[PDB]
């Protein structure tokens, strides 16, 4: 038999380690009966000449899996997309190696497809511990108008549940706002100081540009922030000692790779070992109905648990949502990012450097505000 | 009057068939003969793009053996766009009898920026999100059939229920499952008729312990996968016993024909179900064209000069353009739903055509001569169940 890793990748170095990784999974693996071939497909730029080529080289080939990779643009979901959905339900999952969207995780569309890094609604489940360690006992949440923010607010809502907690207040934000400040206005009537806040750099920076002449980022409040808007545009008017949140190894492409081969080398051996182990199918439209192993095949791939690759500890299950992610944090210190938290996925194991709240302040911040105008 | 005069004051509808003209024809005449189907006086015609090249339609028969087709689809989908830019056809209707050509079909409408509703005696996997393609399935989903048989269940308030199988390899799965949404009903014994019994005395004895043992267990049973001979024996038998209604109530599961199903040998006050009609292929036809007359006839009311000339006016060269004639059309179709012919068609998830069949059920009761006949009890339509009186 042929087993083939087709590979969709941009630049030629990024193919070339592909081709390196497959060729040594040969010799790392113990099979001789199975043999690794390398396809390389670079990045077309239109959405409808993908498909054709696609089509005409991953389907006609016959290749295990297809790897996509982040788009050449800073945002922009149309790179996976293509992968995801021209061999979505053909019983052929398709692994993202950046594949951090949100919306992408509910299985409607293009279901055989699986995410190797954990989605940003992800870090809410680690970031309500971070919220229960810290205190925190009322908070005031922010989410814009956006499917991943979206689901970001259900995944926290849904932690905070635990402890019949309903977050104060969440100010329901919209995607691509300019001016803020007056919907901010009513964020000043909440006591609680705490502002968390996922969305992209452009709705974030008009938010920060807001603040700091409303004052609102002085001392005794805390603002807590995303990876997406933690770099980028909105950094400009960042108010010092933001607790925001990074997820390391997050350029680490080749690592990705290299760990999607591995695990693609012991699944290829548990797979060719069993009754009705049918080939793939041929050709783009030579395939005239669905393949035979179907949901066999995504069950084999996402039960494997070993100490491989640089991150390590991979355990894909559920939906297909990474868990177990080491987890950077740094604060703004006079524009500039210092790691200062490491968190392994499971509690915060922060470092010796001490962490100053926003507006120059080095206690921790209290999010009460009593003597109110009673009435 | 500028666009109908360009256009003819006609919409044209492209039939490609890969390897259903009778059927094109009726539809077109349906759908013309039906005033208000469409504005502004326009009449429907069906333009095939068969794999002949130009000229006049011969009213010849002629039989050559037709060779296999070319393995690059370039030269065929340059063909299916220029037939489409010369005859201005609005929508292209596939007959696929493969996933392959149901591919092609849709990388054809995407190329020519038309779109192209497909014909499918079965559905399969789509794994594609393009919009301008779409497929409808002459056969639709059994566990609807089923969901008939639960309207019982969430009708007639009988939450002690039994099932009957006069097969092994019943698809009981759809009606467990159609069962099992409503916690107020409730799943006897199960009663299995296998056909390798070979004295009837040991089926006899088998039948009346089983119908002892669930007349003070459940007063409902229905009959999953049973043939009219096999449930008429059942009841038969039942009835020599003295086991007939109101004692049970008898439910047919499974799909019945009305023409099959004789009065005669039935038990008094036995409920059955069946499809509204045969749904043939020209009656999926007929329903396509009046979907795609209405949704012409809604782009040209609001965009009449979209609506009648397509914005593919080159078989090579593509525009890129933000709104489309396809996509204004596809929008509309996406946003289409009528009640055909062959049952309500409809779009789910802007990219299935699926045709929900309205199930009729009756109940076999007293006829003004005294002697037993099916009386339509009502009608069921997308889950719905309304009693006819």
């Amino acid at each position: 038999k042929i087993v083939n890793i087709g590979a969709v990748l941009s630049t030629r170095k990024h193919e070339q380690m592909f081709r390196e990784a497959v060729n040594q999974a040969n010799k790392r693996h113990g099979s001789w009966k199975i043999q690794l071939n390398a396809t390389s497909v670079t990045h077309k730029p239109n959405a409808i000449q993908m498909a054709l080529s696609v089509c005409e080289d991953l389907i006609s080939s016959q290749v295990y899996a297809i790897l996509v990779s982040h788009p050449p643009t800073p945002n922009d979901h149309f790179t996976p997309t293509p992968v995801s959905y021209t061999a979505g339900f053909y019983r052929i999952p398709v692994l993202g190696l950046t594949t951090r969207m949100s919306i992408y995780s509910d299985k409607s569309i293009h279901l055989s497809f699986l995410r190797t890094v954990p989605p940003y609604s992800h870090q809410s489940s680690v970031w309500f511990e971070m919220m229960r360690v810290y205190s925190w006992n009322h908070i005031i949440l922010l989410v814009s108008d956006d499917h991943e923010g979206r689901a970001a607010q259900k995944r926290l809502e849904t932690l905070l549940e635990e402890r019949e907690s309903k977050a104060e207040k969440v100010l329901q934000f919209d995607p691509g706002t300019k001016n803020v400040t007056a919907l901010l206005m009513e964020a000043k009537e909440l006591e609680a100081r705490v502002i968390i806040l996922s969305a992209s750099e452009d709705d974030a920076a008009t938010v920060y540009r807001a603040a700091a002449m409303l004052n609102m980022t002085g001392s005794g409040y805390v603002w807590l922030v995303g990876e997406r808007e933690i770099s980028g545009n909105a950094l400009r008017y960042a108010p010092d000692g933001i607790l925001g949140l990074q997820l390391i190894n997050g350029k680490n492409e080749s690592a990705h790779i290299s760990d999607a081969v591995g695990v693609v080398a012991q699944a290829v051996h548990e797979l060719l070992e069993k009754e009705n182990i049918t080939d793939p199918p041929r050709g783009c439209v030579g395939n005239t109905n669905i393949w035979k192993t179907g949901p066999l095949f995504k069950r084999v791939l996402m039960s494997s648990k070993y100490a491989d690759g640089v991150t390590g500890r991979v355990e894909f299950n559920e939906d297909g949502d990474r868990k177990f992610a080491n987890y950077s944090i740094m604060n703004l210190q006079n524009r500039k990012l210092v790691q200062v938290g490491i968190y392994n996925g499971t509690h915060v194991i922060p470092n010796d450097r001490k962490i100053i709240w926003p507006g120059g302040e080095t206690e921790k911040p209290r999010g009460y505000q009593m003597s109110t105008r009673l009435k | 009057c500028q666009i109908l005069k360009r256009i003819g004051h006609a919409v044209r509808v492209g039939a490609v068939h890969l390897q259903p003209r009778d059927a094109l024809l009726f539809a077109v005449d349906n759908l013309n003969r039906v005033e208000g189907l469409l504005p502004y006086n326009l009449s429907l015609e069906v333009v095939m793009a068969i794999e002949a090249g130009l000229g006049d339609l011969p009213l010849l028969p002629f039989s050559s053996p037709s060779s296999p087709w070319s393995s690059d689809p370039f030269s065929f989908l340059q063909s299916v766009c220029h037939t489409v830019v010369v005859q201005g056809v609005s929508a292209l209707l596939a007959f696929p009898q493969s996933q392959g050509e149901m591919m092609e079909l849709d990388l054809v409408s995407l190329v020519l920026h038309i779109p192209v509703i497909s014909i499918v005696r079965h559905e399969f996997p789509r794994e594609s999100q393009n919009p301008l393609h779409l497929q409808l399935s002459l056969e639709n989903s059994l566990s609807s059939d089923a969901d008939v048989t639960v309207s019982i269940l969430t009708m007639n308030n009988w939450y002690n229920f039994s099932l009957l199988l006069c097969q092994e390899d019943w698809n009981i799965t759809d009606f467990l499952l159609l069962t099992q949404n409503n916690s107020k009903f409730h799943l006897g014994s199960i009663i299995n008729i296998t056909a390798n019994l070979p004295s009837t005395q040991d089926l006899l004895s088998f039948l009346q312990i089983q119908l002892e043992s669930i007349k003070n267990s459940t007063p409902t049973v229905v009959m999953f996968g049973c043939d009219m001979e096999s449930i008429r024996r059942i009841f038969e038998i039942t009835t020599q016993f003295g086991v007939m209604p109101p004692e049970l109530r008898w439910v047919l599961g499974d799909s019945q024909n009305v023409e099959e199903l004789r009065t005669e040998g039935l038990p008094l006050g036995l409920i059955a179900h069946g499809k509204t009609t045969q749904s043939v292929f020209e009656h999926y036809v007929q329903d396509a064209m009046e979907l795609v007359a209405r949704a012409v006839a809604t782009a040209t009311m609001i965009q009449p000069e979209l609506a009648l000339i397509p914005s593919t006016m080159n078989c090579m060269e593509v525009e890129t353009t933000n709104l489309t004639s396809g996509q204004y059309l596809s929008r509309f179709l996406a946003n289409t739903t009528f009640r055909g012919l062959s049952g309500s068609i409809r779009v789910k998830g802007s990219t299935i055509v699926s045709s929900e069949n309205n199930f009729f059920i009756w109940n076999l009761q007293h006829d003004p001569m005294g002697k037993p006949m099916w009386t339509r009890l009502g009608s069921w339509q997308g889950g719905k169940i309304v009693m006819d009186y």
